[PDB]
């Protein structure tokens, strides 16, 4: 009769035929993800291409049903998912040549191999070893040989096809009713029909920098201790005024600087935290490891893992006859079907990841009941920070006492949280500026703000006045400096990791204020606390079928994203920051002192 | 006396293959001895949720005739065999009285009624102008019509097949796992009730 009824039969049909679809699209690429054969990687061509295919005659079915004509704000958001061109809206050989385009890119950064001039008899591929070279060696010249060099390489390659890329994706944009590919990226965060909780495109932006000029003083004083401790590892390389040397960061880009921990660390001589020998000592298998990720789980207030999940899970490496991916991965594949791919080993980091992928497998759970085209996050930041919040909470000393993994005499002093928080900002607050850097610069190339001949006169300009890091050698538009990293190359959102980090924090306060936690932020468990599982589960169980910021309002009491979680997360890592920088100078100049 | 001539209970239960829920099969079981402890005491059901009658009585009351419903649903489809319930299966598939006398019976049956490949044999009626009346059959296979235009027997815009299978696969949750459903209906009419338990010695 009427159109909304209309539109929730079409909906009806579509959901139960989308679901076996996408069961049978997500078992083939299961089954090629645990066993790497041939026919596996053909199955799996073949249902992604079935599934593809029916998204696009299912879209193009669903815009038949005009959106103003409905009411009912769930059925308004499936609509509105569904109704996306996505490349359909772009001529066809524009489309081929942006999919030949993005597979060539793919191509090119996952088989790309650079070595040494002069020493061409064998070469070494990114991901089996640079990223070793990057995260170990104290050389100067090897280090800036192998940044240049992959740079140089990986470069010169792509910025052609990243001129064509720019071009093509706000062609498709502006065809799809958005100004740029930026706001279509920004257009993940749009909420619209929601009196008082209304969330737009362009307030995503001013949101980012108003976070991150608060974001800047820990940043700051954190970056000043970095370069003074480089400083004593590199002695006449790093100026005491200028910015630190880009290839000296612990990663291949800069994205984390984790990799740094072992020259940086305040404390040396007293111990770490790490219970890798407890579980050796203890005999944990992986399955014990799952088993306690599973206790965490149900002590919180949350469901135990299916039996399906303990019969249908990888969770040890299956042997050298059978080849999988070493990458660790939550799959939810549909119907109810729960399954993690993780080559856990008897480490610290993989009982933490453990943890990650099951909070990421509890969040599928938890909006099965959903319809299958709101099956997501209500973003795409809280289905990563909902992982990471558990990676807080586990790694914790109080947890490792409770699960017996720590011993009960252990010393928990000053120094010891203070070299811990010290790795923690590494890994946290060092990706911060990247990341808001990196998408800033995507969106001026995409909003036209940046020519084509500027591109890299702005970048190095905007790397040295955000994240305060100077390049070694001057660069000419030649080169295609940030289409090396995975994510930019590959055609994906970059400030997931912004909004996943901001709101970890948000998330962290609200359970740990639910739990009743009398101590520092860093030093809270969310074990044992029937409340924190509660408010949890109440933003959990609604997955995309309420907006974001009614979710946010859900946790934390906020209608926006808020940076003093983290600030109040790493205060007395502040203050001893603070301590530490009186005799150095904060803050750094955008000058060529250090090296150009 | 010494009692013989049990009631076809192997015949429903232990059935080969069970029908789809939008073609349910009615056996109606009459002149014989129904024994309904062997059913109650059985482990293998998972639910026996008993409406408008207990267990334990069962094997001493007397019914003119019995009604043997069968068919497969999901998991999470066995709460909707219900009185006064509302969903998919009890408004499209099999419909259940305010007033029913009976016991709904339910097994995971994952071992039999699931392949690797997908079992699509088993079918569901997603779409009807109406609910169904209790103790309803629709077998029909016509186009629903969601919208003004006519179909024309084609299933294109606004027009689609009633009738959906169900995909069971082995590695599949609890919740949709197939699930043999068994619905015994008791009715008394003035007619002499020949359905009786099985008397002690
Ligand atoms: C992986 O693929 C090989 C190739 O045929 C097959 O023999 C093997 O059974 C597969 N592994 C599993 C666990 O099914
Ligand atoms: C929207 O539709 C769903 C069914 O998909 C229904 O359960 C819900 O109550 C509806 N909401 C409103 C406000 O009508
Ligand atoms: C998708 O593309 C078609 C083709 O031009 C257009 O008519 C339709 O409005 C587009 N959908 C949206 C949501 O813009
Ligand atoms: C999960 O919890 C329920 C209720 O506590 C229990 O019956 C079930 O056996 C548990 N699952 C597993 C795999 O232990
Ligand atoms: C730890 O506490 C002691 C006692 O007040 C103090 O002397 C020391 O400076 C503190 N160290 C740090 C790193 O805060
Ligand atoms: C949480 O509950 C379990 C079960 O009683 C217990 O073993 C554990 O010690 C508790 N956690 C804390 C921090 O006391
Ligand atoms: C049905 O099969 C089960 C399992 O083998 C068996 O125990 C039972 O006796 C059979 N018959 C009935 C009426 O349940």
């Amino acid at each position: 009769s009427t159109i909304e009824e209309q539109a929730k039969t079409f909906l009806d049909k579509f959901n139960h035929e989308a679901e076996d679809l996408f069961y049978q699209s997500s078992l083939a690429s299961w089954n090629y993800n645990t066993n790497i054969t041939e026919e596996n990687v053909q199955n799996m061509n073949n249902a992604g291409d079935k599934w593809s295919a029916f998204l696009k005659e299912q879209s193009t079915l669903a815009q038949m049903y005009p959106l103003q004509e409905i009411q009912n704000l769930t059925v308004k958001l499936q609509l509105q998912a569904l109704q996306q061109n996505g490349s359909s809206v772009l001529s066809e050989d524009k489309s081929k040549r942006l999919n030949t385009i993005l597979n060539t890119m793919s191509t090119i950064y996952s088989t790309g191999k650079v070595c040494n001039p002069d020493n061409p008899q064998e070469c070494l591929l990114l991901e089996p070893g640079l990223n070793e070279i990057m995260a170990n060696s104290l050389d100067y010249n090897e280090r800036l040989w192998a940044w240049e060099s992959w740079r140089s390489e990986v470069g010169k390659q792509l910025r052609p096809l990243y001129e064509e890329y720019v071009v093509l994706k706000n062609e498709m944009a502006r065809a799809n009713h958005y100004e740029d590919y930026g706001d279509y990226w920004r257009g993940d965060y749009e909420v619209n029909g929601v009196d008082g909780y209304d969330y737009s495109r362009g307030q995503l932006i001013e949101d980012v920098e108003h976070t991150f000029e608060e974001i800047k003083p820990l940043y700051e004083h954190l970056h000043a201790y970095v370069r003074a401790k480089l400083m004593n590892a590199y002695p006449s390389y790093i100026s005491p005024i200028g910015c630190l040397p880009a290839h000296l960061l612990g990663d291949m880009w800069g994205r984390f600087w984790t990799n740094l921990y072992s020259l940086t660390v305040p404390f040396g001589q007293k111990p770490n935290i790490d219970v890798t020998d407890a579980m050796v000592d203890q005999a944990w298998d992986a399955q014990r490891i799952f088993k306690e990720a599973e206790k965490f789980f149900v002590s919180v207030g949350l469901p135990n893992m299916t039996q399906g999940f303990w019969e249908n899970s990888m969770l040890t490496d299956p042997g050298n006859v059978q080849k999988a991916v070493c990458h660790p991965t939550a799959w939810d594949l549909g119907k109810g079907d729960f399954r993690i791919l993780m080559c856990t080993k008897v480490t610290m980091d993989d009982f933490l990841t453990a943890h990650h992928e099951m909070g990421h497998i509890q969040y599928d759970m938890a909006y099965a009941a959903q319809p299958f085209l709101l099956r997501n996050g209500a973003n795409e930041g809280f289905h990563e920070a909902v992982g990471e919040i558990m990676s807080l909470s586990a790694a914790t000393p109080k947890h490792l006492k409770s699960i017996g993994l720590l011993s009960p005499d252990f010393q928990e002093d000053n120094e010891t949280e203070i070299n811990f928080l010290l790795k923690q900002a590494l890994t946290i607050v060092g990706t911060l500026p990247f990341t808001y850097m990196l998408e800033k610069w995507r969106w001026m190339v995409f909003k036209g703000e940046i020519p084509k001949d500027q591109w890299m006169k702005k970048w190095w300009e905007m790397k040295r006045e955000i994240v305060g890091v100077v390049e070694p050698v001057p660069h000419d538009e030649t080169y295609c400096d940030p289409a090396s990293l995975f994510h930019v190359s590959n055609d994906y959102s970059f400030i997931r990791y912004y909004t996943r980090t901001l709101y970890q924090f948000q998330f962290q306060e609200a359970l740990c204020q639910a739990a009743k936690h009398e101590g520092p932020l860093h030093k809270c468990d969310i074990s044992n606390s029937t409340e924190a599982g509660q408010k949890l589960f109440n933003m959990l169980r609604l997955g995309k079928s309420e907006p974001w910021t009614l979710a946010l309002e859900n946790v934390v009491g906020a209608k926006n994203m808020n940076v003093r979680p983290l600030l109040n997360y790493f205060e007395p890592l502040f203050t001893w920051l603070k301590d530490q920088n009186k005799n150095s100078f904060v803050g750094w100049s955008t000058d060529w002192s250090p090296y150009a | 006396p010494n009692i013989t001539n049990l009631c076809p209970f192997g015949e429903v239960f232990n059935a080969t293959r069970f029908a789809s829920v939008y073609a349910w099969n009615r056996k109606r079981i009459s002149n014989c001895v129904a024994d309904y402890s062997v059913l109650y005491n059985s482990a293998s059901f998972s639910t026996f949720k008993c409406y408008g009658v207990s267990p334990t009585k069962l094997n001493d009351l007397c019914f003119t005739n019995v009604y043997a419903d069968s068919f497969v649903i999901r998991g999470d489809e066995v709460r909707q065999i219900a009185p006064g319930q509302t969903g998919k299966i009890a408004d499209y598939n099999y419909k259940l009285p305010d007033d029913f006398t009976g016991c709904v019976i339910a097994w995971n049956s994952n071992n039999l009624d699931s392949k690797v490949g997908g079992n699509y044999n088993y079918l569901y009626r997603l779409f009807r102008k109406s609910n169904l009346k209790p103790f309803e059959r629709d077998i029909s296979t016509e186009i629903y019509q969601a919208g003004s235009t006519p179909c024309n027997g084609v299933e294109g815009f606004n027009c689609y097949f009633p009738l959906q299978s169900y995909g069971f696969q082995p590695t599949y949750g609890v919740g949709y796992q197939p699930y043999r459903v068994v619905v015994l209906s008791f009715e008394l009419l003035h007619a002499p009730a020949t359905v009786c338990g099985p008397k002690k010695s």
